[PDB]
């Protein structure tokens, strides 16, 4: 194929673990933040 | 002598970011170490230069 | 109760010494493998 | 002193021995099991050698 | 929005970029990894 | 790199390919040795960067600063802080020095010779060469024996360390007279590990902690030279397995036990882990409750000796099962406690009634009031009470982080022991691949 | 806190502890680059 | 022959011809388990009632004292003893040993030493037959779990009274008091272990169904299907391609194992890793690192607090916090 | 067949339905796929946006601050108590946004989940008949259906409401579990004591058989990656049933000798466990619970010296009932003085 698969999963896998950090960040701030 | 130190210490991070990235590229290329042998020695020694240079003027700050 | 404490020490250090002097007696050649 | 006991739990005596008969019990049983092992060492192979273990 | 929280996250982008950049530069140029 | 069809090892058991490759393996340990120093420097600067030197150190979620502060850098009487520049230096020192280890870890792992056997003969080793292993053992016993002396020299010449048993709140003390009596030193090792005895966690003074390191400094230099000039004896040839993985699993059995001891020493020992810096222990915070709530009857004047509880046992003070005057309640299980804020209140017969009603310093209750609040029991999202405690405060003790982390870290290495010590015993015998299907032993045995 | 000649570098030092976790993630990136040979 | 007395002895312990293998772990496993078994039976039948909490209210645990099988227990060591090594000889009279929580600490010390070494001889026989050695690893998952409820948890609490009793109703009190103090259900290690056995039972029901459902026709219909297998045979007793072909149609083709050696590893690795976290769960909860706590966490504007389910589980825990050890707590915190 | 009957439209439809594909549809796919898709999609909708503030009086969504652990599709209130809560029915009357507010999205998930589980079990029948196998995979999946039907349907149809059903959320299960300890003493029902032995017993057969096979393998390759050496069409087996017998015969005392009986034993132990625990929930649905032992409640009544851990458990069940039931059952409108609830001291 055109694009190598290994930097497809790196970019998606970074943006998934980048996405998870928001939900941990949103756990201490905003709603449900216990303050 | 604060701003003398801060420009010297921003200079360190730029050199270190070169040496973190470029130095494994120098090794893992075919014959890249026989070619850039003296090139890396410039970049390594300039790292060793600045770390004492930042280290000495801490007594002056 | 001292008569009982001198008996446990004979029992334990008997079985502890069968352990220690048992594994020294060329246990790694007590295998069905061949060379 | 209603009763007589050991009085030896918080003392920190070495190996828990407080009567010196226990040290001879600790050592005399040890030397006897060693003595039977040392005699029977004649059957366990003679590895007086440069390198003769279970090597790989 | 702070200047401290922003430059921290700018600092994290540069390091995370520097990881695969060593892999990309050898997957293209050298081919010995 | 390599491939699977030349070694039979997949991408996930890939570091086992470089067993017989001496040179790559040397770069593998140096690179990993960089990351330990690199974590040491980065986490130190990170904790200095978020450090408020007026609040107590254990309140701010800190584990590496009290290690440096126990040695006595920038600290004064009572556990205060003088200056935080030496905490900045070691984070800087490890972080720059990690790059020096970092370059050597990159170099030998890529370009340096993959087997340093025939080119560099002093460094080349075969895993069955017993004399060479006892050399490489015996060199590092010196490097690990000399490192024991640095703590001794710093406690006897270079300012000393934080002695929390000094009178009137602990401070930095040069230990002039180390206790080096062999009957005193080796009494800890052959002591039972149960309650009231406490195998090596119960070393209670600074006089022994550096007093012991004179022994282990001397022995590891005497033992290091011993293994250089000698080979293992023929009983040690009849006892051990002499492969590469076998040497690893011997180590994994050791540092599994190392983790369980540091698991227990950071939970119980308030001498090497002083309570001013790491926070109080569990037994200290529980005994702090009954002491401070015995001050809360002296302001009202009721008799603490005659205060009978609901079960007829004594609300405040009762008797030990070895006959000593101790506290009461559910904290009767912690009567083996000793602490520098409470040991000046004890006589022969435990703590004295006449001394407790009259001879209380003001700083002793002030320290024993922080230790009621900052008990180590917390939660996982750092709430910090009992499980029936609402989201109010944000604290959980570093003693509870160190005891939980180094239990689990020091547990899987015992599972690491049982993996490799079985595999190294199997592969030295021959049948690590499986059953032969032609000449196998169970078909050649009697039934039952 | 940091010394005053060093205080403009607090945002960089709050990244530094997370770096060794990214080394084990790099080793899976590199093995995907060789496509798990 | 010319063999010594000792070599005659070592060619009997390591002899595999015995009905039950002994080995060198079994020379100290067998006298520890037979110790711990024979004292467990007596204290389950004839133990006088034990002061468990130190408040001198003895708790009954014997069948001869009006208990049945479910309410029988071997009561833990008293609170006043704590972690002091309390063997039989430190007590003055033998009845002083029994009243203070004697046979709990005698069993647990011989039990835990016995099951560390039952793991040992599972290695040792596997070296004596040429097997690969990792069954002893898989037995460490319950051994990690049983070391925690008997030894690692009384250390962090400081007393063997908070350990788990040796009884069926004794266990059920230990489950309740634990979650009241530590909230085990809101800890991700108990969540892994719960998935370790719900996944573990699913992976046994599913694997064991498909092997039965692909058996080759070799018997009649009056005869049982187990008679098609004769012992020690070489040829395979069930079609393997048919079961991957079935299970490939069932969800999708990538969701299956065609390699049966990769299959049986997954069946071993799933519960064993799962029990390791729930063994380390209450190991870390022994040192008072409880779990999650979302009490008073969802709030709106104007400073009011909305209930969640986590506030309902609070009320269960708060109703059990103020009821366990009912005559012990003289002070408004449960530090011990 | 074999007499040349003609083909009808139903016959033509069957070939498309039982055509091999990346996902098998079949005839059961008409019952499975639109009933399974709306179940979990109705779960993700309710846990994300839909409140529970009117039913129980507590927030349950990500749009309210509840995280993954504390979000739940909550049961309806005890006002309805047995209605099916149709979106057209008299408790809702067509209005969707008021239908969710009465907790009716619970019954949308529970009822569409039940017809999913019928359809998924029917899926395992027609795939097995297509490949001509034996139906034992279908027979094992009845035990998850008996747990589902008894706990989520038979139990509220015996109690006073759908309110006392479990809610489809993580922490909402955790009160339903804690409901059964105080109010039922569910840990002393032997039908649950046989449920545990099925669960923990099947977890043990998953760990031994997976490790006995893996350690008695036949050396067939030369690389030490022993997963590479398995051609799955080979006629011989991959491990040694003789050696594996003699290991556990001398370690444990008795071992298997029959590879056919073994995997069937791994079938029987978890299935019997759940089926013997679906019976215990049936007794709880009528409140025929094994709460008490009579001959020890009498003895503890007359004597303040006798106790066991059993009598220590009856006090803890009183601590669950007299404390959480103020908020757990808000339809009972009850309040408590702080003197009427049982405590210890301090
Ligand atoms: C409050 C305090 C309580 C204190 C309690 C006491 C605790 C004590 C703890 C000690 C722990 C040590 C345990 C490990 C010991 C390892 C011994 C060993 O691996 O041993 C291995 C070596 C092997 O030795 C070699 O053994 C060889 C055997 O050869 C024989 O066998 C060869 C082939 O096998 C050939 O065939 C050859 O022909 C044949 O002669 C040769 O003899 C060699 O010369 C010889 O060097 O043994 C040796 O060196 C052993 C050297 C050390 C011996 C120590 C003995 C101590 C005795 C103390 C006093 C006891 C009194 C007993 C009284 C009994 C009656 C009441
Ligand atoms: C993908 C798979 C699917 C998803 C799986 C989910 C799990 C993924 C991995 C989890 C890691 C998440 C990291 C981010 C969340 C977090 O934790 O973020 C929390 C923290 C930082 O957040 C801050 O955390 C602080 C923590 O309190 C700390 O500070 C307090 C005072 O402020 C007190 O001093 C207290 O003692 C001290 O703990 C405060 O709560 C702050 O309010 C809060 O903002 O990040 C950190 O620590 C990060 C943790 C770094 C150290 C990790 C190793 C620790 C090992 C010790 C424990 C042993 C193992 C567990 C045993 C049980
Ligand atoms: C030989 C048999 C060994 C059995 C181990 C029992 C350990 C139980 C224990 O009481 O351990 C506690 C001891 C410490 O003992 C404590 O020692 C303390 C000493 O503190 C005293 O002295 C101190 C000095 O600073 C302080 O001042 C302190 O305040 C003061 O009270 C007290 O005396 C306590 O009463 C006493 O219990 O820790 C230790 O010995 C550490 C070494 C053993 C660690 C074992 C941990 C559990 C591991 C089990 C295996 C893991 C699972 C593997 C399966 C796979
Ligand atoms: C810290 C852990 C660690 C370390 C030090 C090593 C080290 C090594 N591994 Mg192992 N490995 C690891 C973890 C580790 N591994 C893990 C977690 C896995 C599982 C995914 C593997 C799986 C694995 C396999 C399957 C193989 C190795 C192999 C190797 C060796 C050569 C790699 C190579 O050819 O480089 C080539 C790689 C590159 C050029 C990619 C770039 C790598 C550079 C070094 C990263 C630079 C990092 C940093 C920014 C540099 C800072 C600059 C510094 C100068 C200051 C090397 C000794 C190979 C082997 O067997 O050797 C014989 C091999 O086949 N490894
Ligand atoms: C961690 C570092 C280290 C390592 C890995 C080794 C490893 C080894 N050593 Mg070395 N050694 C070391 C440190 C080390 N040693 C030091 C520091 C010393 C100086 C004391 C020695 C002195 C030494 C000698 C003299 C010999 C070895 C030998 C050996 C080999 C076999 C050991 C054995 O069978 O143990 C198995 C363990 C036992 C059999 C039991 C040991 C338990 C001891 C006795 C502890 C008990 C002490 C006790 C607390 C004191 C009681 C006091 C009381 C009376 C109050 C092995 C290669 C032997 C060898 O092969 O020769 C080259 C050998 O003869 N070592
Ligand atoms: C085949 C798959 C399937 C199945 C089994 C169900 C089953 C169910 N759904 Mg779900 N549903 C489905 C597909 C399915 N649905 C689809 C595709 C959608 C999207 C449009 C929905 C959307 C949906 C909603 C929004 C709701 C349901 C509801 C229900 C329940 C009520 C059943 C009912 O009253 O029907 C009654 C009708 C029949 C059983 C059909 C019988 C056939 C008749 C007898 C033939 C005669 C017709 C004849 C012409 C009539 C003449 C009348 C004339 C005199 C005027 C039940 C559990 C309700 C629910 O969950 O309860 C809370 C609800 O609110 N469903
Ligand atoms: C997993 C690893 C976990 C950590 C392991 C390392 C820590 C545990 C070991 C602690 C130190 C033990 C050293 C000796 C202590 C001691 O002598 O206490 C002695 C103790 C208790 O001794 C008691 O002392 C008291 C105080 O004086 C009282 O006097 C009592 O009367 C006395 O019994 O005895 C024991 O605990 C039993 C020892 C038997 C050991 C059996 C295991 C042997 C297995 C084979 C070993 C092969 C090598
Ligand atoms: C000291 C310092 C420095 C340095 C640093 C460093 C050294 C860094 C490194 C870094 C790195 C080195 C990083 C890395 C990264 C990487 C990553 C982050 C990745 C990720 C990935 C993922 C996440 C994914 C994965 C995957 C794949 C690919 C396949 C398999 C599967 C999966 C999906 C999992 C500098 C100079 C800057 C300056 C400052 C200071
Ligand atoms: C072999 C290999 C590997 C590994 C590698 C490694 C591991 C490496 C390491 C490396 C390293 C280990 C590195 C390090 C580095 C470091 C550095 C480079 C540092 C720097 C520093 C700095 C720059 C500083 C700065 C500063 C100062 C001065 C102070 C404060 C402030 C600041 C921060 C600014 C892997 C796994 C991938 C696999 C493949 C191959
Ligand atoms: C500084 C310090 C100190 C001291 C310390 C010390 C001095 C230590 C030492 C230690 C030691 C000195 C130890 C030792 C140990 C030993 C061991 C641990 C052994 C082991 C053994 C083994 C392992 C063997 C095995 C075997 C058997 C059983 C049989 C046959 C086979 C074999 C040989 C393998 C003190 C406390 C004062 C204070 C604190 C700190
Ligand atoms: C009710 C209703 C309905 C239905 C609807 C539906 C069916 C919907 C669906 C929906 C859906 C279908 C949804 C989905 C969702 C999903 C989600 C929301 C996900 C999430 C996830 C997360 C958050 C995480 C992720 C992850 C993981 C898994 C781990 C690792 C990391 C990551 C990140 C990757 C109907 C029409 C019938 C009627 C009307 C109403
Ligand atoms: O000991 Mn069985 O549970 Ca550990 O908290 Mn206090 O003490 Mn008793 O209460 Mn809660
Ligand atoms: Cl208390
Ligand atoms: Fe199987």
């Amino acid at each position: 194929g055109r694009i190598p698969l290994w930097l497809v999963g790196t970019v998606v896998g970074t943006l998934a673990i980048g996405l998870l950090a928001v939900f941990f960040y949103g756990s201490y701030v905003g709603l449900g933040s216990s303050l | 002598m604060t701003s003398i130190l801060q420009v010297a210490l921003l200079a360190l991070i730029f050199v270190s970011f070169a040496l973190v990235v470029g130095v494994p590229v120098v090794f893992a290329t075919p014959n890249g170490w026989t070619d850039n042998k003296g090139a890396v020695f410039s970049g390594l020694s300039l790292w060793l230069l600045l770390v004492f240079v930042v280290g000495i003027l801490n007594s002056f700050v | 109760m001292l008569t009982l404490k001198i008996f446990v020490y004979t029992v334990v250090t008997f079985f502890v010494c069968l352990f220690i002097f048992g594994f020294l007696s060329n246990d790694p050649a007590r295998n069905p493998g061949k060379n | 002193l209603v009763d007589e006991r050991m009085n030896g739990d918080g003392t920190g005596r070495p190996f828990g021995v407080n009567d010196p008969v226990l040290g001879w019990v600790l050592l005399g049983v040890f030397g006897t099991m060693w003595a039977i092992w040392f005699i029977g060492q004649k059957d366990l192979g003679d590895f007086e050698d440069a390198d003769d273990g279970l090597k790989l | 929005m702070n200047i401290e929280l922003a430059l921290t996250l700018v600092s994290l982008v540069l390091v995370v970029s520097a990881g695969p950049l060593v892999v990309v530069l050898l997957s293209a140029r050298g081919g010995n990894l | 790199g390599r491939d699977q069809e030349t070694t039979g090892f997949a991408w996930w058991s890939g570091n086992a390919r470089l067993i017989n490759l001496s040179g790559k393996l040397l770069g593998a340990h140096v690179a990993h040795a960089g990351l330990i120093v690199f974590w040491a420097g980065a986490m130190n600067l990170f904790e200095v960067s978020h450090f408020v030197p007026e609040k107590p150190m254990y309140e701010q979620g800190l584990i590496l600063l009290p290690h440096i502060a126990t040695l006595g850098y920038g600290v004064g009487p009572g556990g205060e802080i003088i200056d935080t520049f030496p905490y900045f230096v070691s984070g800087v020192l490890h972080l720059i020095s990690s790059a020096v280890l970092g370059f050597g870890g990159v170099y030998h792992s890529l370009i340096g010779p993959e087997t340093l056997e025939e080119s560099y003969p002093f460094f080349g080793y075969v895993w069955k060469d017993k004399n060479k292993m006892t050399n490489i053992l015996g060199y590092h016993l010196i490097m690990l024996g000399l490192g024991a002396w640095l703590l001794v020299w710093k406690a006897m010449y270079f300012g000393g360390v934080y002695d929390t048993w000094a009178p009137g709140g602990g401070d930095v003390r040069v230990i002039t007279n180390p206790t080096t009596n062999a009957a005193v030193i080796f009494g800890y090792l052959v002591k039972s590990p149960f309650g009231g005895d406490g195998w090596i966690c119960s070393v209670d003074n600074m006089e022994d902690i550096i007093g012991g390191h004179i022994w282990i400094g001397t022995l590891e230099i005497l033992g290091g030279i011993w293994h250089i000039y000698t080979t293992p004896w023929p009983w040690a040839r009849r006892a051990f397995v002499w492969s590469g993985e076998a040497y690893l699993s011997y180590s994994l059995g050791a540092i599994g036990v190392m983790g369980f001891i540091a698991c227990c020493m950071s939970w119980f020992n308030n001498t090497a882990y002083p309570s001013e810096f790491y926070g109080p222990t569990g037994p200290e915070a529980s005994q702090s409750q009954a002491f401070t709530f015995l001050v809360r009857d002296q302001r009202l004047g009721a008799n603490v000796a005659s205060a009978q509880g609901p079960t007829g046992l004594g609300k405040y003070l009762m008797r030990s099962p070895t006959g000593e005057i101790i506290f009461g309640g559910e904290t009767m299980r912690f009567w083996d406690f000793r602490g520098p804020w409470l040991e000046p209140l004890r006589g022969p017969n435990g703590l004295d009634l006449n001394k407790l009603k009259n001879d209380i310093q003001p700083w002793q209750e002030r320290r024993a009031a922080e230790y009621m609040t900052h008990a180590p029991l917390g939660s996982l999202n750092s709430v910090g009470g009992v499980a029936t405690e609402i989201n109010a405060v944000n604290f959980v003790s570093p003693r509870s982080w160190l005891a939980c982390s180094h239990f689990c870290l020091g547990f899987f290495f015992f599972i690491g022991h049982l993996w490799h010590a079985g595999r190294a015993r199997a592969a030295a015998a021959g049948f690590e691949k499986g059953i032969d299907r032609f000449d196998e032993p169970v078909l050649s045995m009697r039934p039952l | 806190k940091l010394p005053e000649a060093y205080a403009p570098f607090a945002p960089i030092v709050d990244v530094l502890p997370v770096i060794p976790v990214f080394f084990i993630l790099l080793a899976f990136v590199w093995q995907a680059a060789v496509s798990f040979r | 022959e010319n063999s010594s007395l000792w070599a005659r002895f070592c060619e009997w312990i390591t002899s595999t011809e015995n009905r039950l293998y002994i080995g060198w772990f079994g020379v100290i496993m067998i006298p520890c388990l037979l110790t711990a078994t024979s004292v467990f039976i007596i204290a389950f039948i004839a133990a006088p009632p034990v002061d468990i909490d130190g408040i001198r209210e003895p708790v009954s645990g014997s069948l001869l004292y009006g208990n049945n099988i479910i309410t029988g227990a071997v009561i833990p060591t008293s609170n006043a003893i704590g972690l002091h090594f309390y063997p039989i000889w430190e007590a003055a009279s033998l009845d002083e040993w029994l009243y203070n929580g004697g046979p709990y600490q005698l069993i647990v010390c011989h039990f835990l030493l016995g099951v560390y070494c039952y793991m040992g001889r599972e290695w040792e026989l596997s070296f004596r037959l040429g097997m690969r050695p990792w069954i002893a690893v898989a037995y460490s998952a319950p051994v990690a779990a049983a070391s925690a409820v008997f030894l690692v948890y009384p250390i962090g609490q400081g007393s063997f009274s908070d350990g788990m009793p040796l009884g069926i109703s004794g266990t059920f009190n230990f489950m309740i008091v634990f979650q009241a103090e530590h909230n085990i259900l809101m800890h991700p290690f108990h969540m892994l272990g719960v998935a370790g056995v719900f996944g573990g039972s699913l992976f046994s029901a599913m694997h064991g169904s498909l092997v039965t459902s692909s058996l080759i026709r070799e018997t009649t219909e009056n005869e049982s299907a187990n008679e098609g297998y004769r012992f020690g045979q070489e040829e395979e007793t069930y079609n393997i391609v048919a079961a991957h072909g079935y299970f490939g149609r069932l969800i999708f083709q990538y969701a299956s194992f065609n390699n049966s050696r990769s299959l049986h590893f997954f069946l071993a690795a799933w519960p064993v890793i799962g029990i390791w976290f729930t063994a380390l769960g209450l190991s870390t909860m022994a040192f008072n690192l409880n779990g999650f706590n979302f009490n008073q966490s969802v709030v709106d504007s104007q400073g009011r607090v909305l209930n969640t389910w986590a506030d309902i589980i609070n009320r269960a825990n708060l109703g059990m916090e103020v009821m366990h050890e009912r005559n012990a707590h003289n002070f408004p915190l449960d530090l011990a | 067949g074999t007499y040349q009957e003609k083909r009808t439209w139903f016959d033509d439809a069957d070939d498309w339905l039982r055509q091999d594909r990346f996902v098998f549809v079949g005839w059961s796919g008409l019952l499975l796929f639109p009933c399974a898709y709306f179940a979990l999609g109705g779960w993700l909708t309710g846990t994300t946006f839909v409140t529970s503030w009117y039913t129980h009086g507590l927030a349950t969504s990500y749009l309210e601050g509840c995280n993954f652990l504390t979000a739940a599709v909550s049961t309806p209130a005890n006002s309805m108590a047995h209605s099916l809560l149709f979106v057209w029915g008299p408790e809702a009357q067509g209005d969707f946004t008021r239908w969710c507010q009465l907790g009716g999205l619970w019954a949308f998930v529970a009822l569409h989940g039940a017809f999913g589980l019928i359809g998924f079990m029917l899926r395992q029948f027609e795939i097995a008949r297509s490949v001509n196998l034996r139906p034992y995979n279908a027979i094992a999946f009845s035990a998850p259906i008996a747990v589902f039907v008894s706990v989520f349907l038979i139990y509220p149809l015996g109690q006073s409401g759908w309110f006392f059903a479990p809610s489809f959320g993580v922490a909402a299960i955790f009160r339903f579990i804690l409901f059964f300890q105080g109010f039922h003493n569910w840990t002393l029902n032997p039908f649950h004591m046989m449920g545990v032995a099925g669960v923990l017993g099947a977890a043990l057969l998953c760990a031994i058989h997976g490790a006995t096979v893996e350690n008695t393998l036949f050396e067939d390759g030369d690389g030490a990656n022993t997963f590479r050496a398995f051609n799955p069409t080979q006629a011989e087996e991959t491990y040694s049933m003789v050696t594996a017998n003699r290991f556990w015969s001398q370690i444990f005392g008795v071992a298997f000798s029959n590879k056919r009986w073994l995997h069937f034993f791994m079938l029987l132990v978890p299935v019997t466990g759940l089926w013997m625990s679906a019976i215990g929930v049936v007794g709880l649905a009528l409140n025929l619970r094994a709460y008490d032992f009579v001959s020890q409640e009498i003895r503890a009544a007359e004597d303040p010296e006798f106790e066991t851990f059993y009598t220590k458990n009856i006090l803890l069940n009183e601590g669950i009932r007299a404390w959480m039931a103020a908020q757990d059952q808000p339809h009972e409108r009850l309040v408590f003085p702080e003197e009427v609830l049982p405590r210890g001291n301090a």
